[PDB]
């Protein structure tokens, strides 16, 4: 029996998926079709299942929707941001005119395609007959171009014109430069002798891609078919077949001759004396930096940009500080690197698989004469699609390249004398609301005070949109709640009135001009009134009251809504 | 009757004053999250039977959450 509730009028954009959330003491079993699960009831009329929603030729597995929620040892595959993975149209052909100097070549190539499509059938040995069917092994297209009508000639020439159109629109112009049958000899020239250049190979490849794209866009009207799936995800065998069948055309043609995430240790583990060493394993070889940052580093800036971080990168084989300088060599896929810092001598070294790194000056240590400041915390930064593993010590049996170098010199691990593992403070992705700091650029807010105002102020060269919000929200429970936006002239604006017990916080999303004096003023006429007094260039700034919403982007529509029934 | 006269202790004050708590806050990105040293440790099926996709977790796990009410946020 169904329930009496649905969440209509919700954000259709986005990749939805089934998801379970359990706390503890739970035994849940999802049920799909086929070999995945076992259906106990029947689906609604027409509704498909997830066992069919899975991509063809792909094993379906379950995984934590949030992150690598694996209660494992330190050998956890820490990963940063991810690419879209293409989880979600043919090329334009008819947009160019048809020159007449090659219309005969188009006729001859179309008839070449015709004789090829008839010999495709004489391979099985079809017969000439007045009836059209497939299982009877007969084809009425065994007559030549002199007796065959022009409508079917047009239908057969349609595919030829499309394929030649894609060929010419591929970026390169194309100009000038026996067998027992019932009476038809399909034999234009030799085909196996000549060889197709790789340029034309890739050209006919993209040609067949476009052909299958338009075929799929036509077939989606005629349900959930592997052929309905695009050509880029099609099966390789049929891909090869279509590829050679459509490449025979170009063979004939050439024949005659026409967001990074930063992880680090806890700032209370800062060190100011001794020889400390920690390992970093990188499974991939993309954008990854490693080193030691002071307890003031920014999780949004590139690791090693300012003086608050001493980092090293393998993507460019150079050390990262205020400025850059070549240092060491790059790594490969599945490598390790050990970082050492001697605070008593103020030396920083990096060993790539035991080999101590070396710069162009011949100094084994990377950085020299750096103040102890507030300490140094082990830190790494992983860009898009990266996989790493930190090791602050505490496992000498797994510290591979520690006994080779560092142990005899007098270097001890970061957490060798440690009973509980480190907290591993990461950079979060949710952009929470923070108070405007005094030591910030391009965001300056004053406070004056008749009525009280909080004016703004900025100075910069790059413009963007900010999401200013008040500190304390207003709640209503459980009476009448209606939010009305009234302009100075009248109240002819969008009015929202739906809140059972929400805490609507006042806010304004503003664009940054060179001089932005728009501010918020608590005024009074008859009830609670906040006036977001703007200034010149007020066409894309919005001002409203919002509950908890933390999304950094640039849009006014599709703000994630829903309506329960 | 006023903005500040509706989310504070007193409400019968028709004077539009601004307490020091009312300060603008911008949607920032400079922040750090803490990774727990002990997760839920859930195994799903380890057999992947044909009678369904299983998931099971009996060991409980709790943590203390502080709640800032003026921001309506748990940490």
């Amino acid at each position: 029996q169904p329930v009496q509730g649905m969440f209509e009028n919700f954000n259709i954009d986005g990749l939805f998926f089934p998801v379970v959330s359990f706390s503890a003491g739970i035994k849940v079993r999802f049920l799909l079709g086929g070999r995945h699960g076992e259906f106990k009831f029947l689906p609604p009329p027409g509704y498909a299942a997830c066992y069919e929603a899975v991509l063809p030729k792909e094993k379906l597995k379950v995984e934590h929707s949030r992150e690598y929620k694996q209660e494992r040892t330190y050998t956890r595959d820490l990963l940063g941001p991810t690419v879209s993975l293409t989880q979600a149209v043919p090329v334009d052909t008819s947009q160019i005119v048809l020159p007449p100097h090659l219309e005969r070549i188009r006729e001859r190539l179309a008839e070449n395609i015709h004789e090829l499509w008839v010999m495709n059938k004489i391979e099985l040995g079809w017969q000439y007959g007045p009836v059209r069917d497939d299982n009877k092994r007969q084809h009425p297209c065994l007559v030549e171009f002199c007796k065959l009508p022009e409508q079917e000639r047009n239908y057969n020439l349609q595919m030829s014109l499309e394929t030649l159109k894609t060929l010419l629109a591929l970026g390169c112009h194309v100009g000038i430069a026996y067998q027992l049958t019932s009476g038809y000899k399909p034999a234009p020239m030799d085909l196996s002798f000549i060889k197709l250049t790789p340029s034309q190979e890739a050209m006919v490849d993209k040609l067949a891609e476009n052909a299958h794209n338009v075929w799929a866009r036509d077939r989606i009207r005629q349900r959930r078919n592997p052929r309905l799936v695009p050509y880029t995800l099609l099966d390789d065998r049929t891909k090869k077949s279509n590829k050679d069948s459509l490449r025979e055309a170009v063979r004939t043609l050439l024949g005659y001759g026409y967001r990074f995430r930063i992880f680090r240790a806890e700032k209370t583990y800062a060190v100011k004396a001794g020889r400390w060493y920690f390992e970093f394993e990188a499974v991939t070889a993309g954008d990854m930096r490693v080193g030691w940052s002071r307890p003031g580093c920014q999780p949004d800036l590139e690791l090693g940009s300012d003086d608050r971080a001493f980092a090293f990168d393998g993507f460019k084989a150079q050390r990262w500080h205020q400025g850059n300088e070549h240092y060491g060599r790059s790594w490969q896929a599945g490598d390790v690197v050990g970082c050492m810092v001697d605070m008593n001598e103020h030396t920083m070294m990096f060993t790539l698989n035991g080999e101590i790194l070396l710069d162009d000056s011949g100094s084994e240590l990377a950085f020299k004469d750096f103040d102890v400041g507030d300490g140094f915390i082990p830190v790494c930064s992983l860009g898009v699609a990266q996989v790493g593993r930190m090791n602050f010590g505490k496992d000498v049996s797994t510290l591979k390249y520690f006994t080779i170098c560092g142990l005899q010199e007098g270097y001890e691990p970061f957490a060798v004398n440690t009973n509980r593992d480190i907290t591993m403070w990461l950079s979060k992705r949710l952009p929470q609301f923070l108070q405007v700091p005094s030591n910030h650029e391009h965001i300056e807010v004053t406070r004056i005070d008749k009525v009280t105002q909080k004016s703004f102020g900025s100075q910069n060269n790059n413009t963007d949109i900010m999401f200013y919000r008040l500190s304390m929200p207003i709640e209503c429970a459980x009476x009448x709640x209606x939010x009305x936006x009234x302009x100075x002239x009248x109240x002819x604006x969008x009015x929202x009135x739906x809140x059972x017990x929400x805490x609507x916080x006042d806010s304004d999303f503003e664009v940054l001009m060179k001089t932005a004096h728009g501010h918020l003023v608590p005024d009074r006429i008859d009830k609670d009134k906040e006036t977001p007094k703007p200034e010149f260039n007020n066409h894309k700034d919005y001002a409203q009251e919002k509950p908890s919403r933390l999304k950094q982007x640039x849009x006014x529509x599709x703000x994630x809504x829903x309506x329960x029934x | 009757p006023l903005s500040a006269g509706l989310f504070k202790s007193e409400h019968k004050n028709p004077v539009p004053q601004c307490p020091p708590r009312l300060h603008v806050q911008f949607l920032s990105h400079v922040l750090w999250s803490r990774m727990p040293n002990q997760f839920l440790k859930v195994d799903v099926s380890r057999i992947s039977e044909r009678q369904g996709w299983l998931v099971q977790c009996l060991d409980p796990l709790q943590f203390m959450s502080l709640h800032i009410p003026e921001e309506n946020r748990s940490v």
